[PDB]
């Protein structure tokens, strides 16, 4: 679940250099990368 | 004549890219900027 | 050797780019300006 959690990660500038790289908006990995929507699951639970 | 101006305007020009970027550390709370992690250092350095 | 050493030691940490900078491009416009002088020199003696 913390993985499906939609991190806001603000804008920075990183040291030594003019860069200012983007802000993330409601970044939940698990899903915003299509792994809740391709596997139908928010976790892994596994039974062999 | 040219290049005393190149090379003058290149020393302006670095000097403003060197105070650009910002600066941020666990240990030390909040972002710093160059001139405030500058200053810092100066202080505890010479107090210490 | 106190009294020097914190200043110097607060030098050494890059805490002084600016104004050093600043120096260093004054002195590169003075060599600019020897130069200068050393040419028109060389033309108003020439060989020939």
């Amino acid at each position: 679940d913390f993985l499906n959690i939609p991190l806001t990660i603000p804008e920075m500038r990183l040291p030594y250099t003019i860069i200012t790289t983007p802000p993330l908006k409601d970044f939940s990995l698990w899903e915003k990368t299509g792994l809740k929507e391709f596997l139908k699951t928010t976790k892994q639970s596994f039974d062999l | 004549q040219e290049f005393h101006m190149k090379v003058k305007h290149l020393i302006d020009s670095l000097i403003d890219f060197l105070n650009f970027p910002r600066f941020q550390f666990p240990g030390k709370p909040g972002i710093y900027t160059r001139e405030e992690l500058c200053t810092m250092f100066i202080r505890e350095v010479g107090t210490v | 050797l106190s009294k020097e050493a914190q200043e110097v030691f607060k030098a050494i940490q890059s805490l002084k780019t600016t104004e050093v900078l600043r120096n260093l491009q004054d002195l590169l416009q003075f060599i600019f300006q020897l130069i200068e002088d050393n040419i028109k020199q060389l033309k108003e003696m020439k060989f020939t």
